[PDB]
DNA sequence: GGTTGGTGTGGTTGG
């Protein structure tokens, strides 16, 4: 479904100021 | 939202806010889940202790808006609901079980560069993101401090041990609801507060690349206090009841 | 214009 990606971020490959540390998080 | 910061523009278009129709007030926060279904907490239709009982026709959402005085035309939309469902079995009388109701709007809205749908979801979604020590991320137009931003803002926190959350309060717990936030003097700080019920608690997929909505923004203690932590409704844990009401008055 | 038209002692709304 189209949900999810974000027109202004994921789909122009952009990350937003902070979502790195979400990712981080993980590992 | 407690010290989060302002969000970029763009970065959470499928944030809804919901209005009081007359007079013109700013109840809570809502999230959208595709063109004409809206998700938010029971609490903020229905909780009679604050002689709260809303009905379709006295409410209306906003969407795409990214400023709380001017309206940005064509960029905010608006619509009014046609129908409210709320859980059938929310418990408002002891801990908030099951805090969580869908809103279907009388217009679908278009989607656009400031408007779009957040993924809900399933099964292995779940099992891999909703762990302790992963972070999430809360947005809202809530109170900035235990008791009113201009841009939405937005806080990372993260998802904290059960037996954690249940030991940092009397109120009974249950498995349709997960906290989050920092311990004691993870040296950070941050909460969600009063008038950020029904925002999204999102986790990025590092799978897909996708944004999914693991929690509602439900209740706490005071907003940001050391030793508690903000309490969520389980999204996932209810999913079946979410897809049968979409299912069949979709 | 703007992330958005065609006119405002704005407007449902700032400058
Ligand atoms: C309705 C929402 O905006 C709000 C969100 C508060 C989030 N707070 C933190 N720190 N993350 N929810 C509430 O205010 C709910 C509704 C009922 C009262 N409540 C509380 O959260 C009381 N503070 C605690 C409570 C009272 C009765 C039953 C359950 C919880
Ligand atoms: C809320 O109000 C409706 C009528 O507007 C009523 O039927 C419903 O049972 C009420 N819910 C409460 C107060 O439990
Ligand atoms: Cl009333
Ligand atoms: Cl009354
Ligand atoms: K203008
Ligand atoms: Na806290
Ligand atoms: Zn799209
Ligand atoms: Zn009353």
């Amino acid at each position: 479904a189209d949900c999810g990606l974000r027109p202004l971020f994921e789909k122009k490959s952009l990350e937003d100021k902070t979502e790195r540390e979400l990712l981080e998080s993980y590992i | 939202i407690v010290e989060g910061s302002d969000a970029e523009i763009g970065m959470s278009p499928w944030q809804v806010m919901l209005f009081r129709k007359s007079p013109q007030e700013l109840l809570c926060g809502a999230s959208l889940i595709s063109d004409r279904w809206v998700l938010t907490a029971a609490h903020c239709l229905l909780y009679p202790p604050w002689d709260k009982n809303f009905t379709e026709n006295d409410l209306l959402v906003r969407i795409g808006k990214h400023s709380r005085t001017r309206y940005e035309r064509n960029i905010e939309k608006i619509s009014m609901l046609e129908k409210i469902y709320i859980h059938p079995r929310y418990n408002w009388r002891e801990n908030l079980d099951r805090d969580i109701a869908l809103m279907k709007l009388k217009k679908p809205v278009a989607f656009s560069d400031y408007i779009h749908p957040v993924c809900l979801p399933d099964r292995e979604t779940a099992a891999s993101l909703l762990q302790a020590g992963y972070k999430g991320r809360v947005t809202g137009w809530g109170n900035l401090k235990e008791t009113q931003p201009s841009v939405l803002q937005v806080v990372n926190l993260p998802i904290v041990e059960r037996p954690v959350c249940k030991d940092s309060t009397r109120i009974r717990i249950t498995d349709n609801m997960f906290c989050a936030g920092y311990k004691p003097d993870e040296g950070k700080r941050g909460d969600a507060c009063e008038g950020d019920s029904g925002g999204p608690f999102v986790m990025k997929s590092p799978f897909n690349n996708r944004w999914y909505q693991m929690g509602i923004v439900s209740w706490g203690e005071g907003c940001d206090r050391d030793g508690k932590y903000g309490f969520y409704t389980h999204v996932f844990r209810l999913k079946k009841w979410i897809q049968k009401v979409i299912d069949q008055f979709g």
